[PDB]
Parts: structure tokens; sequence; C-alpha cells
RNA sequence: CGAGCCCCGAGGGGCUCUCGCUUCUGGCGCCAAGCGCCCGGCCGCGCGCCGGCCGGGCGCGACCCGCUCCGGGGACAGUGC
RNA sequence: GAAAGGGAGUCGGGUUCAGAUCCCCGAAUCCGGAGUGGCGGAGAUGGGCGCCGCGAGGCGUCCAGUGCGGUAACGCGACCG
């Protein structure tokens, strides 16, 4: 609720534990339910697999990308939206990327990110047509829909 | 060789704790119960209800304390009455005070307990 | 029946005389066994596989 | 020969992905106590900034074999303990009521204890020797202390431990010991360590002055930067000659 | 294992990616197998590393060393006046 | 932090001037406890070989025995952990 993208739960083995870890990774579309998907440096260039810009190649393009080296993806998130990989450079470690604003970001080579656009399509194409409808998109959301000029 | 630390956490280590042992108690003697069963048992209720209580259903209506239980007004009826009781229910009245309704065992009889009691 | 009540039932009544029995259903039982075997299975003939590869240099 | 068939080698390959880590050493990757954090980041501090020469000084410590003939010395020359002062002065009582008097009988040399007391017999050049602990946490009761033995001409050494001159003296730390004067048989021991010590410390004071201490960076800094200096020199190596 | 980097006597050290075990399946995966070294009790060859039976411990398995947990900034930001 | 959310298990009849799913009568039911183990039932009590014995059946020895049925869905009173 309150968001567009679907999420996807993905469920891992843990390697230093006997145990299960569920994961709430943002749905890139394609992904469907019974998929693997594979998360780490060596990971392949596949629809849902997570691994660092700096070893995908200089047009690909990304759902879940980090902003600094090693917290969780914050770049492309709402749905639609993708990041894309322009340019490398090996010796500082940096990758030169395409936001959805247009805008062209360098960030660490080691930044983790999806492959694919997130799912949830062109959730703007349709007009709500309806007080009730914008009332009802934003009651999920927070108190600011009744916009008094 | 043996020393390892296979958690990446650090626990505070258990140590032990040693039992109080006083030099001298914080009150010289201890206190009396002040709810002994005079006490519980304040006085029998005689009303008309009370009575067909009594001689219906094999059942003592008292007026006790409001601080004690079912369990601590069956053995003061059992010790300063010497019979035996099936149940007790309780209620507390609308001025306050508590009223238990003892219903006796069957070999014992209300309203010849009543008698030496002394509230026919 | 409600979760409290599974407390005073049987043994018998809350599962059934198979593996997962009362847990998994029988035909994802079913497909859960044919999926171990034919996996190590193809575990084996990979390695088997890999094993007369090396064989030249 | 006898072996049981049903015995068998079950190997676990620890791979990515395949069966979990077994139970290993992680005390490099421990979340510590900030008590630990805080000793332990203070003890690469002091290697990191540039230490001054008149902290960097206590780092020289006397050598284990000279620390261990200095306290063998010293041993002899122990503070007496409440014990065997009160049996000193019930014998001294005993003495005065039958039948000798006062008797002073040469009251032993003892070694002096205390900063203040050093303090004030290396000014008075009554010391013949000075032991300084090396690990004094306030360091500033005995930063001037080589600097005023070394102007006094009194020998002074620096010693592992503030502990051991504690238990030297029957206490738990002790910042400085004094050798005062000495027993005959033990005037040719104290000559050799004061020969030994004025070498290492006293007749070096110049440059003790001048040596600063620290000033060195991690290992990992360190193997970077020969990393680079490595891979700059692999090709000059080709560019000349 | 490897392309075999380069000496090659075809050995092999200095020299490079590897100083890696997991991608066709909506399975399973922990609380060590194995090896080595010891310490007890038992009956007992009754000549000692010695016959075998019931237990216990350690190491390798799972390389060594090290000074910041790892990564990103950094004398800027920020804070005080 | 809820007498409207979650939350095991009480119903029928009678009875007072005023109480009842609470009292009385009669039928149940949940939770907890049983250390000295309350009674049963289950586990669990069968085959092989030597013998005796007219047969049936008894003696000795050895070996099993943490239940059973249905192709299956699943079933049976339990059914070590
Ligand atoms: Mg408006
Ligand atoms: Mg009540
Ligand atoms: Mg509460
Ligand atoms: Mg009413």
């Amino acid at each position: 609720p309150g968001r567009g993208a679907p999420l996807a739960k993905v469920v891992f083995r843990d390697p230093y534990r006997f145990k299960k870890r569920t994961e709430l990774f943002i749905a890139a579309e394609g992904i469907h339910t019974g998929q693997f998907v594979y998360c780490g440096k060596k990971a392949q260039l596949n629809i849902g697999n997570v691994l660092p810009v700096g070893t995908m190649p200089e047009g690909t393009i990304v759902c879940c990308l980090e902003e600094k080296p090693g917290d969780r993806g914050k770049l492309a998130r709402a749905s639609g939206n993708y990041a894309t990989v322009i340019s490398h450079n090996p010796e500082t470690k940096k990758t030169r990327v395409k936001l959805p604003s247009g805008s062209k970001k360098v960030i660490s080579s080691a930044n983790r990110a999806v492959v694919g656009v997130v799912a949830g399509g062109g959730r703007i194409d349709k007009p709500i047509l309806k007080a009730g409808r914008a009332y009802h998109k934003y009651k999920a959301k927070r108190n600011c829909w009744p916009r008094v000029r | 060789k043996k020393k390892i630390r296979t958690s990446p956490t650090f626990r505070r280590p258990k140590t032990l704790r040693l039992r109080r042992q006083p030099k001298y108690p914080r009150k010289s003697a201890p206190r009396r119960n002040k709810l002994d069963h005079y006490a519980i048992i304040k006085f029998p209720l005689t009303t008309e209800s009370a009575m067909k209580k009594i001689e219906d259903n094999n059942t003592l209506v008292f007026i006790v304390d409001v601080k004690a239980n079912k369990h601590q007004i069956k053995q003061a009826v059992k010790k300063l009455y010497d019979i035996d009781v099936a149940k007790v229910n309780t209620l507390i009245r609308p001025d306050g005070e508590k009223k238990a309704y003892v219903r006796l065992a069957p070999d014992y009889d209300a309203l010849d307990v009543a008698n030496k009691i002394g509230i026919i | 029946v409600r979760p409290k009540v599974l407390m005073r039932l049987s043994k018998t009544k809350k599962h059934v005389s198979r593996a997962y029995g009362g847990s998994m259903c029988a035909k994802c039982v079913r497909d859960r066994i044919k999926r171990a075997f034919l996996i190590e299975e193809q575990k084996i003939v990979v390695k088997v596989l890999k094993a007369q590869a090396q064989s030249q240099k | 020969k006898v072996v049981n068939p049903l015995f068998e080698k079950r190997p676990k390959n620890f791979g990515i992905g395949q069966d979990i880590q077994p139970k290993r050493d992680l005390t490099r990757f421990v979340k510590w106590p900030r008590y630990i954090r805080l000793q332990r980041q203070r003890a690469i501090l002091y290697k990191r900034l540039k230490v001054p020469p008149a902290i960097n000084q206590f780092t020289q410590a006397l050598d284990r074999q000279t620390a261990t003939q200095l306290l063998k010395l010293a041993h002899k020359y122990r503070p007496e303990t409440k014990q065997e002062k009160k049996q000193r002065l019930l014998a001294r009582a005993e003495k005065k009521a039958a039948g000798k008097g006062d008797v002073p009988t040469k009251r032993p040399p003892v070694l002096r204890a205390g900063v203040n007391t050093v303090t004030t017999l290396v000014e008075n050049k009554k010391a013949q020797l000075v032991v300084i602990a090396h690990d004094v946490d306030p360091i500033e009761l005995v930063v001037f202390l080589p600097a005023l033995c070394r102007k006094m001409g009194v020998p002074y050494c620096i010693i592992k431990g503030k502990a051991r001159l504690g238990r030297l003296v029957h206490r738990k730390t002790c910042t400085t010991v004094a050798f005062t004067q000495v027993n005959s048989e033990d005037k040719g021991a104290l000559a050799k360590l004061v020969e030994a010590i004025r070498t290492n410390y006293n007749d070096r004071y110049d440059e003790i002055r001048r040596h600063w201490g620290g000033n060195v960076l991690g290992p990992k800094s360190v193997a970077r930067i020969a990393k680079l200096e490595k891979a700059k020199a692999k090709e000059l190596a080709t560019k000349l000659g």
C-alpha cells in the first residue's frame, strides 16, 4: 500500500547458520514466483539479479540502485523507473550513470542494483477521473490530497 | 590454543550474585497476622434471605472482612465453628461490606449449626 | 477447528500418515520427491561429465 | 583390514552457496565494548600521532636482562613491611627496657620510593640511581625526571611496569624508586648497573631530546603505499638500462 | 584445474585472471565425517606399543601474520564565537 | 495500551418481594497437578534350531520386535524422541 511498485518476497539461505532469510526486494518487471534470482559479484546479467554496477556493461539499465556502496537500494525505486549505466573507469573505481530525472551521477563501482525496470508500468497513464479515486489513492499515503489554493 | 570467539557479539559475562546475608534484621520481629479468623468472620447475617438460605440451601450467610478471599473464609469457618464446608460464594454489598454464602457439607446441618452459633 | 482446540485433539486427528503429512499436500510431496531424486541424479551426471572431460591435458 | 565398510569420509566443502560455514575465529570482527574499543584506539593513536620526545623517551625501557639484575639488586633493599616493623619496634622496646638503651644500631640503607621523595633526593644529589616506570598514566609526574636527573648528574633508567616497583615497595604501584647509598657487598653490582645505565640514558640524552615517536601509518596504508611504489618501480626498472 | 604467463633441460622459480568448488528444475543442507596424537576403566597376550572391549581430551580438517569491524567521505563538512 | 478487535471451556429445568447461564436440581466441559508412579490398554510380547511329548503342548538356546491397514486420496485407540 502507498506505492505503485509491486514488492518481491525472496527467500535466501543464511550462509553462516541454519536458517532462511526472507528479503523484500523491489520487483523488477518480468520476474515471477518460483524464479531463482542471484545476488553477488559473479551473478549473471538477468532480470532480477543483483550485481555491482562496475561488473555491468556500458549500456545496461538497472532497477534498485545504491546511492552509496553498501546501503540498500535508493535510486530508481518508483514504478516504471530505471537508471542507465553509462560509463566506467577501472581506476578510481567509479561508474557514471543516468538517473530517471535525466541527471548524471558518478557513483562507486561497488554499488549494487537489480537488472531491469521496476514493475508497475505506466501507472500515470490512466486518468484518475474521480475525486473519490484520488481520495482513495492518498488515503493509503498521507494527509495531503484536498489542496486549497 | 582453545580460546575462540565464534560469535561477533560480545555479551556481558555471567558473574555470580551472592544471596543477602544481613548483619541485622531490618524489623526486630515479624508483624503478626492482623487478618486472623476472628477478624475474617465479623458477624453472620440474620435477614429473611439469610434465614431462607440457612433452612433451604444449607448455607450460612456471614459478613466478612473485605480483604478475605474464599480460601481464607473457608478456613476461618472450618476452624472457629468446627464444621466442614462445601463451597463459598462471595459478593461485595453496595454498602461496602463483603457477604459470604458458605454452603456446608451434606453431613452438616446449617439449621442446627445456626442454632449453636445463636442466630436462630 | 480453532487453534486452541488442537491442543485437546489426539495426534491422529491432526496429521496424515505420510511424510510431511498434515503439513504438506500429497501432490507437492510427490513433486518434491521427484525433484530431489532428479536433481541429485543431475549432480551425478555433471560430476561424471567433468571427470571424463578432465582426461585430456 | 578389520575396518568397518560402513565407515566413510563425509567432507563438507565451504564454498560460497554450499554447506554453511564452520564456526571459526571471529575475534577480529567482534563488536567490542566501548571501553575496550577506547583503549585499543588510544594505543593506535599513540602510534599515529607525532609523540614529543619528552613522552617518547619512556618507550626506551631497560632490556629484560638489565631489568632483571636491577630488580634482583633492589630486592635486597625493600622497605620493611608492617609486621616486621612491629617486630623491630617490640625488639627496640625490650632492649631499651633491658638494658642497652638508645642503640641506633646502624639504620640500614633502604630503597626510597615516591616521586616527591625521589625528586627531592635528585635535587639534593643524594640519590645514586633513579628508576622510573614507563607507564605512568597521568604522564606529567615523571616527564621532568629524565631531564632533572640528567642535569643533576644522577643516573636514571626507565623500567617496564609500575606494578613491579609497587611489588618492590609492597604496594600496588610506584612511579619511581631511588637508590641512595648501598652496602659494601653490593657497591660493585650497583657500580656495574650505574655504568650501563649511564651509557644507555645519560650519555645520549642529547638525541633522546630529539627522538620523536609515533608517526607510523597502519598496516593497510603502508601496504597500499608500498604497492603503489612497487607499481611505479617495476616500470622504472624496465625504463632504466 | 587451469592460457601455460616465461626459464624450458620440457624440470620450473621471478613474471600475469585464478592467488574461486554454488546458474536447465518453486528439493535437501546446522549441532563434523575422516585422519593423527594422547588420557582412563575392563578383562588380559600375561615378553610391551602389547590381544581386544567400554569412555574422555586435543589438533588437522577450517593456512600464517597483522594496528584501526567493513565501506564511503575527511581537515573539508560541522560545531562554538 | 480494547468490558465492540484476538482470546480454551455451560447448558436445560426450577426458584425470589427484589438475584441468577452466578442460587438449587440435573446433565456436561476447559485448563492445571499427581513426586511416593491411580487402574486398564498400547508399546508387546513372534520365528529358527535342538529336545521331550501319540497328536496338541511344554523345556533349553539363538534371533527380531520405538504399531498396523489401504494402489491411492487416506484410515485405525494410542503410535519414543
Ligand atoms: Mg485546489
Ligand atoms: Mg464474584
Ligand atoms: Mg496490557
Ligand atoms: Mg432481573
